[PDB]
């Protein structure tokens, strides 16, 4: 009975969430860059 | 379709977003075009793909 009030411990699982949440973001966010090019919309290059 | 230079693909369908007398066009986050506002009537429209 006393396990609920420890609880009401799971980092372990948002980290897990956390970090596909990060590369996601990352990734999507990664597509506003130059690169030392001209513009970044495949449609006004 | 093209918004006063805004060159793009997809379905416009009517928005509820508010663009103030200065705002032209609200991106998303990611930066990406979300939403225009017509060349000659002032209506905000969604876009998506
Ligand atoms: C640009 O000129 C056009 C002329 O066709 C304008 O369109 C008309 O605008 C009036 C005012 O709201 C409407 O009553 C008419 O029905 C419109 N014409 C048509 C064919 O729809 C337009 O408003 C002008 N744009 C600007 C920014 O002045």
């Amino acid at each position: 009975g006393k396990i609920q009030d420890s609880l009401s411990a799971l980092g372990k699982l948002q980290d897990v969430v956390n970090h596909n949440a990060q590369a996601l973001n990352t990734l999507v966010k990664q597509l506003s860059s130059k690169f030392g090019a001209i513009s970044s919309v495949l449609n006004d290059i | 379709f093209n918004f006063n230079g805004l060159t793009g693909t997809g379905v416009l369908t009517e928005s509820n977003k508010k663009f103030l007398p200065f705002q032209q066009f609200g991106r998303d986050i990611a930066d990406t075009t979300d939403a225009v506002r017509d060349p000659q009537t002032l209506e905000i429209l969604d876009i998506t793909p």
